[PDB]
Parts: structure tokens; C-alpha cells; sequence
């Protein structure tokens, strides 16, 4: 039946699925055909699915949380020590009803965890994530004085696009390079950020260039914020400066060549510490300090 | 009745809390001691070989010994006494060397045990529950934990490893062992020696043991010896309710300058060691010992140099002091290895009232 | 070398009750050999395993409950539960398991000893044992006890046998200093010879009697060898002379 | 105090090294690219030199050229060199004689024999030796001493054990043992000759040869006296104690630092080593003894001079010393071993421990492992040599060869296997 092909599935449309929610979908129809009754021909299977998936991946990370919270949802549930079918119907109903959810996750979001930028507070947005984008459409909506400064994000030209999409919404944009940002933090009042993934540390899996940014906020006092929907919970620990499992290459020094063929490896992925978040927007509540490892704490009972 | 007063050297102007004392050679004692409690007692005063892990190991094995040989008295009940012993025995303890976090959880636990079992049931059919339980305690909370560790440790490293170590922490060595023999991978160890307690030198001699490539270096010859190398491993003995690293003595300026030179440091600990006790510096109560330490020039510890220094009472305002347990900063290290898997220092309390 | 299922059926059925000697666990549950029904490897989950510190407590090597939940009898899926266990039920499946783990080493040494095949050997047990006497290991007590459950079939090899009981229980060494100062003294070493082999004795010096007493199973030899001292006191006794006994 | 001669005996220890040592002097052989005589005359001159006086006769014409060129040799020397030129083979104590003869011994003379690199500092074992000389009017010679590695397992060739005191620091037996090396006399003797008059017995077998002795105007008329005496050590020194000339007493200092002379191959490879790393105090071979030497000091133990080239992306071990004029190429792995001076090396080369003298080239794809390559020896494209395989001067090893462990190749164009022309060994090629 596949998960890859309904991933594929999916293409042009998205803005609004939640990737990972549409990965639990996925495994969800998976499950719900091979008699969900028996742990032993179901749970390894789904295991292996997994691990399938994982190989095939060519430049994604959050699927691994998915999955795994997934699976989390699934152990939780057979703890009621009742029967075999309601419990199974519950968890089959469980698949739509959590896709349902993140839209009112959202929704929650955007009209309460949206006070921030009031008083005319310039943002310098990076990291291309719905929620964010979501917030800053809402918050129009609602009409505040705001003012945005995009920062220069370039794997395949996404600057444009965010751009684009800024644009239909009415609202003065301008176009800085990630190189004179040193140089622009006077007028700019607060740094958003949207994150691929949160550590076990506390740290934030991103993109291109964050870590930087980061550093550059630490520097001038002016604060550094990540907005997410709370799924993006991952078993992964950097425990070093440049050092996370990448699908891409990490530093690949090439050749020595002459037509100027190998040269754009730059990192893509890129992490910063623990210390540098002030505060973390989530829709199960206002949580930043150390809330990320107390969920994962309360998910492994460990 | 023991020994009181009688202290050498100078009391000095800082730094005084704790006891820093005494019974080094024993004369007049009461006459119903168990000696095996006294031998420790003497091993621990003069030890060099010991670092937080293996010494709560120690006074359970000696537990359970002092149970095996346990008998109870024909007139009074199984505890009535007993708990006096008990405090005796502490009381000696802290005379020769102050209780750790471990130790008192060790007591603490022993302390529960007591209460759960009440005084009706007879003797052989008591202890010999109460041991094996102890045992499996003893199985489950440490070299279990230790093992997963380990594992943890196992999956973390990649390829091409430049490691500077520090302390006598056997989980370290452990480790350094586990890597040399049965990972086969590219791995170099720095060693870091400090002069209160030969820990480095040992670690040294451990590594030579199973033929590892072994630098040697100090706390004062660190400049030179990054220019390549990148991590940092310590060794723990507690983390309190705030979240800083209570530990033994040369770490904290290693974790600096590891922080300095851009590379972040890993420390490991286990899920016991934690405290429900709050500070945040090293003068609220440090394991403090006599300068006979810091006596010895250089080279070895049994030499004995009639060189420039050999007074330290008949000195006119001198003061030579040294700290063995130190408290260093929360933001430095970023990896911790607990019972959890692997986590951030910052949690500092979500063990404790999850016990 | 260790193969094949221990009762008559290859998979077992609904309620039967099972046990795992756990190798790793923690990730859905424990994917682990069994030594109840097979040493082919079964599943539990991490849902009917806490019952009331859960980490701790199994990890490797120590016995732990099972209970068969689900079965596919088509390909090999087998499911299995902790929590499930009938009360009480736990030791009972504690007890079974050991059961089953004494008898898969009675016909291990004979497998290697014999060199002839584990599954026939088990085949050839588990009949007048594992069917009606309840399980095998309390069978082979009975057994070593007094002597009834193997009469019922016809057993291919005795030496295995013999190699068995020996293994389950054998010479002691015995040295009595004779040294005798009686009038008639040959006659009465005869009539001792005549009652302490009705075992195995040797002469090497003229004071000296070597003897070595037969045991069944280990703990019968401390009073045959007593007797016998017994015997050589009362010989000497009558005559006039001593036997002195280490 | 002042104004002291000294006698190096050179030329002495010769078909010891047994590949080389046939067409070119022993002395003369470089240790670290640079000859072993100039370490030599650099302590003799630490120590208090005024004349120097060396013994040649194996090839003396090299040697005096050698002198020739030396910094020695120019009016700005305190010491001047006058080689005693003597016929061919002979004991120490023929040598003795023949000086005897001549006559320059004044004083406290020093004889040195061998070659020796220490670091410990000599003016006061020099008034040590003066201060014993005042008590009593028979004293003879001073032996130097140093404290060993613990247990002794290395040393099989002279395995000293010293029966020693502490009141006096001196030599009671003198014994060389076999041993580790076979186990046929693990043995100890004790004579009583001085038993009832030292008292304090120390019986010690961790102690390293030195062979640098001070020694009196006594010893040469001694050495005339009794010609039965061809070796210094063994006969000597026991004829010493066991009262030839009665009532007299000799010497034997005792230092806890480094001191060790060079004798046979692995010794020399570990001697080598120390000078390395950090092992001497003062003797480095960044500070330039021989003027012409450009050598530089750099991080984790290595050695650069000026004029060298290493390629970019090779991985290097631990202690390293590159000679002036080299090329190096990529994808080496280099790991306790020397490089001589104007070396060639190729590509993708793996080398352990080993050690490499002035002008070779190393062929593509070869492993070199704990084995000695001598001057102008070449080794071609994949060749795989084991520990301890020592080759000689001038050997062509061509394309593709395989020697096994402690193979000996012979220097001169005899008796041992792997000859100086083209391909060593495995299809038969020579003279």
C-alpha cells in the first residue's frame, strides 16, 4: 500500500498540512488494513515501515518524530486493560481526528500567541515554517502597526518565495543579505525563527544559517524566538558544535578542479545551543526553559 | 569514647566550615566496634584510587558483610541498638572523611529498609531476604545503568576521535577500555593529572594496561596542547537542585577553556547521585584534608626531599590550603549521560521527585 | 547445539501459558527467545507488562512471565503478556519454565554424548512425561526418586542413560590404618573381606587397606562406609587387637 | 682542576654492526642526519677539554679529512685535534702501550671509549673525583652509572649486576649474563674476598652502561705493568678487586638521570628516540651545533629544517624529524620515524617506527616497518619489510620485493644473505 507514495502524493498543495501530521495519516491508513488485533504481526511491520522510510529519505527529519510519537500514542493506548476491538477502533479513529486537531493547534496559536510583535517591533524572520507565516497573516488580519525584514535564504531560492508569498497580504518588505546582518540590529527589534526540529538539549535543528543569527542575537541583547506546532520532538542530542546526522555532506573539502564544477556544499543544516532561546511558542501552552526534555521525559518514562 | 582536639597547622582566615582534621593512628576505643567499618575508615583517609563512583559500591559491600555477620541479641528485639551502631559508625565515618550524596542516599535507603520490615519475624529468614534484596538493588541502580551508559556512549561516538580526559571516575575508564578493544575505532587519549590525588597518573597506567597511544599533560600545559583534538570528556560526583556541577577539583577551568576553544565538553553521571540540597559555591561545604598532601616536590609520592619547605606550625602567618571538591558553572558542559539516555543539565531535579 | 520445539505442537494455543529468558528489551517491547514452547524467538509489548522502577528489573538474563495472547498459525507470529498472568499464576509460569529449562539440559549431554539428534531424543521423552505424569522435570525426579515413568517405553540407550543419572547423583575414597596386634589375625581380615564387599578393594602395602565405596547418588556413601568401619571394629574387637580409622 | 686531555677510543667496536662498518669508518655514521663524533666533542668540551687525541685505523684517511673540514680544526678551538695513527687490529690494552710509548698522559686524563651523548652536567663529578683522589694516595678510575627502567628485559648483550656500596660508591663484582636472550645460566656470583670490611651490601642489576671514565696517571703504567689485560671491563676491573696492587680503590657514580652508550642496533634506535623527544635536557637540534644545520622546532614532538616540502592531506603520528631538502608527497602516514636529509619520498606510503638516513628514496605503495635504511640506499615501487631488517650502504632494492623478519643485507661489494647490486634476494643476483 505504501507511505512513500502517499508522501509523494502531496506536492503543490500543502501550506496548511502539517507534513508530519500527514505522515501519521499515513502510516494510520498503513495500519488500519492488516488487523490491527495482533501486536506481533503489526508493530514489527510498522517498525521495518519506518525504517524503509528512513533510508529512502533524501532531506527531511521530522518524519522520524512523527513516527515516533506515533508509536508513543499506540503504547499509551493499550494501558486501559479493557478489549481488544474498541481500543482498536479508538486508535483508528485516532488517525483523522489527530490531522483535525492540528488546525485548531494552529488556530489556538494564531489568536493567542500572537502578542508580541504591537508596538511597531521590526521582525527579522528566517526559517521558512506555516505556523510563523500563519501568525504574521493573522496578525494583519487582526491590524496592528508591524514592520518585516526578511534575511537572504538560499538552498534552491526560498527567499523569493517567502517573499512572494509576504506579498499577497500587503505588507513594505525588504531584502537583507545573511552577510551585512552584523550590520543591521539597530532599527530591527526582535529575532523569529522557524525550526525543522527541537533536540533533547534544547538546541534547534535548522537550516542554512542559524547558528550565526544566533550568536549575533546573543551579542546584542535583543532576544531570539522559535516558533513551532508541537510534534517536532526528536531522540537526537548534538553534543558538539557541528555535528548532527545529516543526509548531505558535513564540510567535504573537494578536489582540486578546473571548469568549476564542485563548490556549492555549504552547509545546509545548521544548530545552535540551549542558552540562546528566550522563548518558545507552542500551542500546549507558553513552555520554553526546559519543557522540551520534560515532555520527552514524560513520553520515555525515563 | 574516641578521640577530640588536636589539630596541625595553621586554621588560616577563609574558608572555614568544614571539618578539615582526628584519628590517624588509633589509641583508646570502645570495645564493640566491628572492624571492618575501622579498615575502611583507613583506607579512605589515605586513598588515591577512589573518585565518588566506586566508594558507595564500597560501604554496601561492607553492609552487607556487617549483616551476614549480624546476630541478634537473646533479650532486646533486632533494632534497638542496632541504629545506635549505626550512628556510631557514621559519626566515625564523617570523623575520617565526610559522607557524600551517595552515601547518605545509601543510608537514607537502609534507613526505609529498616522501617519496612518490624521486629517479629526471626533472624536467619530476615537477613537472608534482606541481602539478596539489597543485591538486586545493588545489580539494578548501578552496574545496569552503568552498562546503559555505556551503550549510550558506544552509538555517540563517530570516526576520528582526539580526547582529553580527567579523574579517577571508573565509568570513564570504563569507557576508554570499552572504545580501545571492542569498538577498533581511531581513538587517541590526552590525560590531565592533578596534585591532591594521583587520578590521571592511574588513568595513565589503566590505558598502558591495554595499549592505548597515550599523551600526558597538566593543568598548566594546556596552551600548547590544541594546536585537530575535539572532545572533552569529566567526571561527576553530583548534580544539586540547581543544575551546577558539584564535582572534584581540576574541571572547571578545563570545561572554560574547552568553551574558549570553540569545541563544548560531555560529562557523565548516573541516576542516584542526584541531591535535594541547594548551593551554588564551593565555601558552603567542601572536602577539606591536611596539607601533608601538598608536601612532596614533584616526581612521585614516596620520595622525601629535605629541600626548601618542610614547616608549616612554626611558620609566622603561612597558610597552605587546597580544595578538593569544586562547583562548576551550569552553562559550560552540554551533554549529560544519565539512566534517561542522554539529556540536558538544566533538568537538575526531574530524577529526584521521580525517585 | 540447541533446536526445535519442547512439547508435541510446533506453535502454542490461546491461554497456554509461556516464558522468556530476555536478551535486550525497551523499544515496543522484548523480541526475545522463549524456553516454554521453541527456542524460535516471540514478541511482547510494553502495555501488559507494568503491573504496579520497570526498567531495572528484567533487562538480560532474568527469568520473566509470559502469557500466549494471539497466535498465527500460518507463518509464525506469537504474541505474549505479562500483566495478563492469572494472579498467583506468575510462579506457577516461573515453575513450568524451570521445569522445561531442567529438561532441556537432561537431553543436551546426551545429544552431545550419543552425537545423534536433539528433536528425536525430545520426541521420544515427551510422551508418557510431558502428557500425563504433568511435566517432564518432576517425571525424571519421580524417576531418580524410584524408578517407574521411564519403564513405559522401550529406551535406544542406556550409556546416555547411565551418563544422565550420574550427572543428576561415583567412588569415595577410604583409608583404614590397619594396625592389628591379635593372636589369629589373617582369619579375621578374611571374615571382614567377607562381609564389606556384599565394594572395590585393593591392597598396596601390608598396613595400608585401600578402599573405594560405591555411591548412587552422592550422600548413600556416608553410610556404607560407615557400616563398614563399624564392621572392622567389631572383627578386631573379639580377637585381641586395633584398627585405627582417619 | 683545570687543564685536561682527552683520549676517545674510536675505531674499536667494528664487524659489531654486522651489515655495515667495511668501507667507511663507524664513527662517522650519522645518528639523527648529522655524524656521531660532533655529539661527542660537544660533552667532551661541556665536560672541560684542552687537547683532544682520537685513535684511527679502519679507513684514518676519512677520518682525517673529516677533521680537516671540522669547526675544530680552525685556531679558534680551545682544544686541537692529533690522531694517533697505529697498525691494523688490536685490544685496548695494545692501544695503552702504543700511547704509553708516545707520552702526553698528564694528570687526570680522560679516556672515553665509544661514543657518548648525556645530558648530566660534569664539573661536579669532575670535583667529586678530586675530592675522593685527596683522601688516599691509591686511587685509580671513575665509572659512570645511571638508574634503569625499573625491570630490566632489553638488555641481554651486557647485562651489568653491581654489587654496590653506599658509604663509598664502590664496584664489589663485575658479571655478564646471557639470560633473557637463553635460558642457560640465569646465574648470580658473590666473592669474599671483601666481605668482612664493607659491611653494607647492595646487590643491583638495573644499571646502564656509560663507559666515560676519568682516570689517573696510575692507569697507563698499570696497563704496561700487566699486559694480560687486553679489555678494561671484564678483566680489569676484577683484577682490580680481587688485590693485584694492594690497598687500592676505585670508583662508581651513581646518577638518577639518563645515560646510556651506544652498542648495538635496537639500543641505538632507543637512544635515538629519547634524543626525540625530551629525554636529554639541554640537547636539541633546533639550537644548530655544526653551523650548517637549520633546524626548527615545532608542535607534539616534530622537527623541521629549513628547505623542507610536505604535500597537503598526510596524517602524521607522533615524534617526527624531516632533514633539509626534501619532497614529499600525498597520502603518507608517517609515525615515529626519521627522514634524512634530501630524501625523495613518493605517494602513499606507510610508515611505522622505522628509521631512514641521508639521501633515499622510498618508491611508490610501500610499507616500512620498524627497519633501518643506511646512505644512498633506495627502496622501489612495493616493497614490504618486517621489524628490525637493517640494510646496508648502496643496496638497490628494485621493483617488487617481500623480506621477512630481521633480514640482514650486507654493505660492501659476504656472508649474509642480500646483496649491494640490483633486486635483494628472491631470484639469485650478485657478485
Amino acid at each position: 500500500f505504501n507511505i512513500t507514495e502517499t508522501y509523494l502524493r502531496f506536492l503543490e498543495e500543502d501550506t496548511e498540512m502539517t507534513m508530519p501530521i500527514a505522515a501519521i495519516e499515513a502510516l494510520v491508513t498503513l495500519l488500519r488494513i492488516k488487523t490491527p488485533e495482533t501486536a506481533a504481526e503489526m508493530i514489527n511491520t510498522i517498525k521495518s515501515s519506518t525504517e524503509e522510510l528512513i533510508k529512502s529519505i533524501p532531506n527531511s527529519v521530522s518524519l522520524r518524530a512523527g513516527c515516533d510519537i506515533f508509536m508513543r500514542f499506540v503504547l499509551r493506548n493499550l494501558h486501559l486493560y479493557g478489549d481488544w476491538e474498541n481500543c482498536k477502533q479508538h486508535l483508528i479513529e485516532n488517525g483523522q481526528l489527530f490531522v483535525s486537531r492540528a488546525k485548531k493547534s494552529r488556530n489556538k496559536i494564531a489568536e493567542i500567541g500572537v502578542d508580541f510583535i504591537a508596538d511597531d517591533d521590526i521582525i527579522l524572520v528566517h526559517g521558512y515554517s506555516r505556523a510563523v507565516f500563519s501568525l504574521l497573516n493573522h496578525a494583519a488580519n487582526k491590524f496592528i502597526r508591524f514592520r518585516c525584514v526578511v534575511t537572504e535564504s538560499r538552498p534552491s531560492k526560498q527567499g523569493n518565495q517567502l517573499y512572494t508569498l509576504l506579498e499577497q497580504k500587503g505588507i513594505p518588505v525588504t531584502l537583507i543579505v545573511d552577510s551585512a546582518v552584523g550590520a543591521v540590529i539597530d532599527k530591527v527589534d526582535k529575532v523569529f525563527v522557524g525550526a525543522e526540529g527541537v533536540a533533547e538539549s534544547g538546541g534547534i535543528i535548522n537550516l542554512v544559517g542559524t547558528y550565526s543569527v544566533g550568536v549575533l542575537a546573543h551579542n546584542a541583547r535583543k532576544p531570539f524566538y522559535v516558533v513551532t506546532e508541537s510534534h517536532k520532538f526528536v531522540r537526537m542530542f548534538p553534543l558538539s558544535s557541528d555535528d548532527l546526522p545529516m543526509a548531505g555532506p558535513p564540510l567535504d573539502f573537494t578536489r582540486r578542479t578546473d571548469d568549476l564544477e564542485d563548490a556549492l556544499r555549504g552547509p545546509t543544516i545548521d544548530y545552535t545551543a540551549q542558552e540562546y532561546i528566550t522563548a518558545l511558542i507552542t500551542d500546549l501552552g507558553v513552555l520554553t526553559p526546559s519543557a522540551v526534555s520534560e515532555e520527552l521525559i514524560k513520553m520515555w518514562y525515563d | 569514647p574516641g578521640i577530640s582536639s588536636v589539630i596541625p597547622t595553621v586554621l588560616e582566615q577563609s574558608f572555614d566550615n568544614s571539618s578539615l582534621i582526628s584519628v590517624k593512628e588509633l589509641l583508646l576505643n570502645k570495645d564493640l566496634i566491628h572492624p571492618s567499618i575501622l579498615l575502611l575508615t583507613s583506607h579512605l583517609a589515605h586513598y588515591k584510587i577512589v573518585g565518588s563512583i566506586p566508594r558507595c559500591i564500597a560501604m554496601l559491600e561492607v553492609f552487607q558483610i556487617v549483616i551476614k555477620d549480624y546476630q541478634t541479641p537473646k533479650g532486646t528485639t533486632l533494632s534497638r541498638n542496632l541504629t545506635s551502631y549505626l550512628s556510631h559508625q557514621i559519626d566515625l565515618l564523617k570523623k575520617a572523611r565526610p559522607l557524600s550524596v551517595t552515601m547518605g542516599n545509601a543510608i537514607r535507603w537502609l534507613k526505609q529498609e529498616i522501617s519496612l520490615i518490624d521486629p517479629s519475624t526471626p533472624d536467619k529468614a530476615a537477613k537472608k531476604d534482606l541481602c539478596e534484596k539489597i543485591g538486586q538493588f545493588a545489580k539494578e541502580k548501578i552496574e545496569l545503568a552503568d552498562q546503559l551508559i555505556i551503550d549510550n556512549a558506544s552509538t555517540q561516538i563517530e570516526e576520528s576521535t582526539t580526547i582529553v580526559t580527567y579523574g579517577s571516575s571508573k565509568v570513564l575508564t570504563e569507557l576508554l577500555l570499552h572504545n580501545a578493544i571492542s569498538l577498533k575505532k581511531n581513538i587517541k587519549v590526552i590525560v590531565v593529572d592533578s596534585r591532591p590525588l594521583f587520578e590521571g597518573r592511574k588513568m595513565a597506567e589503566t590505558l598502558r594496561n591495554a595499549g592505548v597511544n597515550v599523551m600526558y599533560a597538566l593543568i598548566t600545559s594546556l596552551d600548547t596542547i590544541f594546536n585537530d583534538v575535539d572532545y572533552v570528556f569529566l567526571g561527576a560526583h553530583s548534580i544539586l537542585s540547581n543544575g551546577f556541577l558539584y564535582s572534584r577539583a581540576g574541571t572547571a577551568m578545563l570545561a572554560m577553556s574547552a568553551k574558549r576553544r570553540n569545541i563544548p565538553v560531555l560529562v557523565c553521571c548516573e541516576s542516584l547521585k542526584f541531591s535535594q540540597r541547594v548551593q551554588l559555591d564551593s565555601v558552603t561545604f567542601n572536602e577539606l584534608a591536611d596539607p601533608n598532601d601538598l608536601v612532596n616536590i614533584d616526581y612521585e609520592n614516596p620520595v622525601e626531599r629535605r629541600g626548601n619547605k618542610g614547616a608549616l606550625l612554626n611558620q609566622f602567618i603561612k597558610e597552605r590550603k587546597f580544595e578538593k571538591k569544586k562547583l562548576a558553572m551550569e552553562n559550560k558542559p552540554k551533554g549529560n549521560k544519565i539512566g534517561g539516555k542522554k539529556g540536558s543539565e538544566g533538568e537538575s531535579k526531574d530524577a529526584s521527585n521521580e525517585e | 547445539t540447541s533446536h526445535c520445539r519442547f512439547y508435541e505442537n510446533k506453535y502454542p494455543e490461546i491461554d497456554d501459558i509461556v516464558m522468556v529468558n530476555v536478551q535486550q528489551i525497551a523499544e515496543m517491547g522484548a523480541y526475545v527467545k522463549l524456553l516454554e514452547y521453541d527456542n524460535i524467538e516471540g514478541m511482547i509489548l510494553l502495555s501488559e507488562l507494568s503491573r504496579r522502577s520497570i526498567q531495572k528489573l528484567i533487562r538480560v538474563g532474568k527469568n520473566d512471565v509470559a502469557v500466549v495472547l494471539r497466535v498465527d498459525k500460518e507463518k509464525g507470529y506469537i504474541d505474549l503478556s505479562k500483566r495478563r498472568v492469572s494472579s498467583e499464576d506468575i510462579i506457577k509460569c516461573e515453575e513450568k519454565y524451570q521445569k522445561s529449562k531442567t529438561v532441556h539440559s537432561i537431553l543436551r549431554y546426551c545429544a552431545e554424548k550419543f552425537q545423534i539428534p536433539l528433536e528425536e531424543l525430545y520426541k521420544t521423552i515427551a510422551w508418557p512425561l510431558s502428557r500425563k505424569f504433568g511435566h517432564a522435570y518432576e517425571a525424571f525426579k519421580l524417576s531418580i526418586i524410584d524408578e517407574t515413568v521411564w519403564e513405559g517405553i522401550e529406551p535406544p540407550s542406556k550409556d546416555v542413560l547411565d551418563e544422565l543419572k550420574n550427572y543428576i547423583s561415583v567412588k569415595i575414597r577410604a583409608d583404614v590404618e590397619v594396625s592389628c596386634f591379635s593372636y589369629e589375625g589373617i582369619d579375621a581380615i578374611k571374615d571382614a573381606l567377607k562381609s564389606a564387599e556384599d565394594v572395590k578393594v585393593k591392597l598396596v602395602a601390608a598396613p595400608l587397606y585401600v578402599l573405594t565405596t560405591q555411591a548412587l547418588d552422592k550422600q548413600k556413601g556416608i553410610e556404607q562406609l560407615e557400616s563398614a568401619i563399624e564392621k572392622i571394629t567389631e572383627v578386631i574387637t573379639k580377637y585381641g587387637g586395633v584398627c585405627n580409622i582417619t | 682542576e683545570d687543564r685536561l686531555q682527552a683520549v676517545v677510543l674510536t675505531d674499536s667496536y667494528e664487524t659489531r654492526f654486522m651489515p655495515l662498518t667495511a668501507v667507511k669508518p663507524r664513527c662517522l655514521l650519522p645518528l639523527a642526519n648529522v655524524p656521531l663524533i660532533e655529539y661527542t666533542l660537544e660533552f667532551l668540551a661541556k665536560a672541560g677539554v684542552h687537547e683532544v687525541f682520537l685513535i684511527c685505523s679502519s679507513h684514518a684517511n676519512q677520518i682525517n679529512d673529516y677533521i680537516e673540514n671540522s669547526k675544530w680544526n680552525l685556531p679558534w678551538s680551545p682544544f686541537k685535534i692529533t690522531t694517533i695513527m697505529s697498525p691494523e687490529a688490536r685490544c685496548t690494552g695494545d692501544v695503552m702501550r702504543d700511547l704509553d710509548n708516545r707520552g702526553i698522559i698528564t694528570g687526570d686524563f680522560i679516556l672515553v671509549s665509544g661514543d657518548v651523548l648525556t645530558n648530566i652536567d660534569f664539573s661536579k663529578m669532575l670535583e667529586f673525583h678530586k675530592k675522593m683522589h685527596l683522601q688516599d694516595k691509591d686511587h685509580i678510575s671513575t665509572m659512570c652509572l645511571s638508574k634503569a627502567s625499573t625491570y630490566p628485559k632489553t638488555r641481554t648483550i651486557e647485562p651489568a649486576a653491581f654489587v654496590l656500596d653506599k658509604s663509598t660508591s664502590r664496584c664489589i663484582y663485575y658479571q655478564d649474563l646471557p639470560l633473557p636472550s637463553s635460558r642457560e645460566k640465569t646465574s648470580i656470583q658473590i666473592d669474599p674476598e671483601l666481605l668482612d670490611n664493607v659491611d653494607e651490601f647492595v646487590i643491583r642489576n638495573d644499571l646502564i652502561d656509560c663507559r666515560i671514565d676519568i682516570c689517573t696517571s696510575h692507569v697507563p703504567l698499570i696497563f704496561q705493568e700487566n699486559f694480560d689485560y687486553q679489555s678494561l671491563r671484564t678483566d680489569f676491573v676484577k683484577g682490580v678487586i680481587s688485590s693485584d696492587i694492594l690497598g687500592k680503590h676505585i670508583y662508581a657514580y651513581l646518577t638518577d638521570e639518563y645515560a646510556v652508550r651506544v652498542e648495538s642496533w635496537q639500543t641505538y634506535d632507543t637512544i635515538s628516540q629519547d634524543f626525540l623527544g625530551r629525554w636529554c635536557y639541554p640537547l636539541v637540534l633546533d639550537s644548530n651545533i655544526q653551523d650548517d644545520q637549520t633546524y626548527s622546532y615545532e608542535s607534539r614532538h616534530i622537527y623541521k629544517e629549513k628547505d623542507v616540502v610536505l604535500a597537503q592531506s598526510c596524517k602524521i603520528g607522533k615524534c617526527t624529524a624531516i632533514g633539509s631538502g626534501t619532497k614529499i608527497g600525498e597520502g603518507t602516514k608517517i609515525e615515529n620515524s626519521v627522514i634524512g636529509r634530501n630524501c625523495q619520498i613518493g605517494e602513499n606510503i606507510r610508515i611505522k617506527n622505522s628509521f631512514i638516513w641521508d639521501d633515499c628514496i622510498i618508491g611508490n605503495n610501500s610499507i616500512i616497518d620498524h627497519s633501518l635504511i643506511a646512505s644512498n640506499a633506495t627502496l622501489g615501487s612495493n616493497v614490504r619489510l618486517n621489524d628490525g631488517c637493517i640494510i646496508g650502504f648502496n643496496v638497490k632494492i628494485d621493483d617488487n620485493m617481500d623480506l621477512d623478519r630481521n633480514t640482514k643485507i650486507s654493505a660492501s661489494p659476504q656472508d649474509l644473505d642480500d646483496q649491494t647490486l640490483a633486486v635483494s634476494i628472491v631470484g639469485d643476483k650478485g657478485v
